[PDB]
């Protein structure tokens, strides 16, 4: 529709606005754009006790959104909160993904299922199953340049030689593992270049950082004048 | 004679006079002002102090028919030396509006007078270019075979300016401009970079058309000229090599520094904000004292 203005709108209305945006993108399979908003939405909301509940909602969502995009969110952020007990099932989601252990993630979502359903994080959890598996094989690829797919099957307790192939094969379409499978030399061999300093990539990062910085220089400049003007209207020496 | 002259720096006054002289003698195209050029030389830095007009009539029916006032030159040389001794005959200007093959007949007359090779300043007098329209040529003599045995030819030298305290300020004083040949600030260097690209495209056409005229409008094949052209192509950069890659790594370093330098500036700008709100804070206490004084003032108004 596009008509959502920014002209005079309260900070209460924007803060709620961004929370909704995060939810709406994630169920329709966009994760990229949900990151920016889930972070924005924490920042506009204040950090009071009467508001603590809203922050608990945001913090639960921040785990799913981040993980599906394929970046692990801070262990630290959930550790060193007071919200740690609410985010206790959610800490256990993050640890499962980290270790790559399938068995762990399945156990978590069974025990805490009633809690997860209220907050509406559970539907997102069915999808987070997929993330657990890729991490388990991701781990093996970094450690081990050449390992036979026979050995990969034993380790993550997979069913056959065909199973192990089809997970790894999809992982490389999206480029997450980044390897090559050899079925006629009987091992998987990593094709990792693993350098980004002799890529045109740094150019692209620095652009965001510079644009944000200038953005703020203008925001200081504009704001500064308005109180100065008011004191000038009032009589003083 | 000496061929040791690597730059010519010309004062604003020399340019301004010779140009000024063109309409003071009320000459129009195909009639020439020439004048005497006075200044320093025998050095790498040529420093062009002053100039004065001569009468000059050009007949172009025969380029062997020319007018030059001989006596005028000797007389004038001696008077100028009594104001300032650093004035010597260092050449003569030709008023343009282009180079000719004919300027060499005239140059011989000026070798006579001088102990340096005469500078031939072709001052183009309609004024084309976003640069200076002043060319400098000094006749250089060297043995060379391009259909000749001993060549006299004219080698270009750079034209730039140098000015005194007084003269610079007098230029600035005329001008309502802030300059843009300076390459000082960010703003100025932006303007320049675009002027540089436009400078480059226009010269390339002149090279492109010259070559069309040999091969289709039939001038002769000049091996020596082409030869020079060939090397342009030989010393070109070639990318898709590690050379191209060193550039990529270079870009990264400079843009990283721009970000880190910019982050410093994010503290500077933000810090100041707090200081103003301090000034606003103070101005309300001051305004309160005023507001009290003005409460009292209103009772007087009622009373009176």
């Amino acid at each position: 529709k596009l008509e959502y203005p920014h002209t005079d709108v309260s900070s209460s209305l924007e803060a709620r606005y961004f929370f909704y945006l995060s939810k709406i993108n994630a169920i329709q399979l966009d994760y990229s754009t949900a990151n920016e908003y889930i972070i924005a939405a924490i920042r506009k909301a204040p950090h009071n006790s009467k508001s603590l509940g809203f922050l608990q909602q945001s913090n639960k969502l921040h785990c799913c959104i981040q993980l599906l995009m394929g970046d692990i969110p801070e262990l630290s952020f959930f550790h060193q909160s007071n919200m740690q007990k609410s985010l206790l099932p959610y800490y256990h989601l993050t640890k499962a993904v980290k270790l790559g252990d399938l068995k762990k993630f399945t156990s978590t979502i069974t025990k805490y299922k009633q809690l997860l359903l209220k907050d509406d994080t559970y539907q997102l959890c069915v999808r987070l199953r997929s993330n657990v598996i890729k991490t388990g094989i991701r781990i093996i690829s970094l450690t081990y340049k050449k390992i036979s797919l026979r050995d990969i099957c034993l380790k993550l307790n997979l069913d056959s030689e065909q199973t192990v192939e089809y997970m790894v094969s999809r992982a490389i379409r999206d480029g997450v593992i980044e390897a090559k499978i050899n079925h006629e030399d009987g091992f998987i061999e990593t094709t990792e270049l693993l350098n980004i300093y002799d890529s045109e990539d740094p150019q692209q990062v620095f652009d965001e950082r510079i644009k944000f910085a200038n953005q703020l220089h203008d925001e200081y400049l504009v704001s500064m004048r308005y109180p100065e003007d008011k004191k000038t209207q009032q009589n003083e020496k | 004679m000496s061929l040791q002259h690597e730059k010519v720096t010309i004062a604003p006054l020399v340019l301004l006079s010779a140009l000024d002289h063109y309409e003071r003698t009320q000459t129009k195209e195909n009639k020439r002002c020439v004048g005497v050029i006075l200044g320093d030389a025998n050095s790498s830095t040529i420093r062009v102090t002053n100039s004065f007009a001569l009468p000059f009539e050009e007949d172009e029916k025969n380029s062997d028919v020319w007018f030059l006032d001989h006596n005028y030159i000797e007389n004038m040389n001696e008077m100028c030396k009594k104001i300032n001794a650093k004035e010597k005959l260092i050449g003569w200007y030709h008023s343009g509006p282009k180079l000719r093959a004919s300027d060499l007949k005239i140059n011989e007359l000026f070798k006579k007078y001088t102990q340096n090779n005469p500078l031939l300043l072709i001052v183009d007098v309609k004024q084309q270019g976003v640069g200076l329209p002043t060319d400098a040529y000094v006749a250089i003599e060297q043995v060379k075979d391009d259909g000749t045995s001993t060549e006299k030819t004219f080698l270009h030298l750079p034209c730039t300016i140098e000015a005194e305290e007084a003269e610079e300020i007098g230029v600035e004083h005329l001008l309502r401009d802030v300059r843009d040949q300076a390459a000082g600030g960010l703003s100025i260097r932006l303007t320049n970079q675009l002027k540089s690209l436009k400078g480059l495209q226009s010269k390339l056409k002149d090279v492109v058309e010259y070559l069309d005229k040999v091969i289709n409008k039939e001038l002769p094949i000049n091996h020596t000229i082409l030869g020079k052209l060939q090397d342009v192509f030989n010393l070109l950069p070639n990318l898709g090599t590690p050379d191209d890659d060193e550039i990529d790594v270079e870009n990264h370093d400079r843009i990283n520094i721009s970000n880190n330098l910019q982050k410093a500036l994010t503290v500077k700008t933000n810090d100041e904000l707090m200081v103003i709100y301090i000034s606003n804070l103070v101005r309300s206490i001051i305004a309160f004292d005023d507001l009290i004084e003005n409460k009292i003032q209103n009772k007087k108004i009622q009373e009176q």
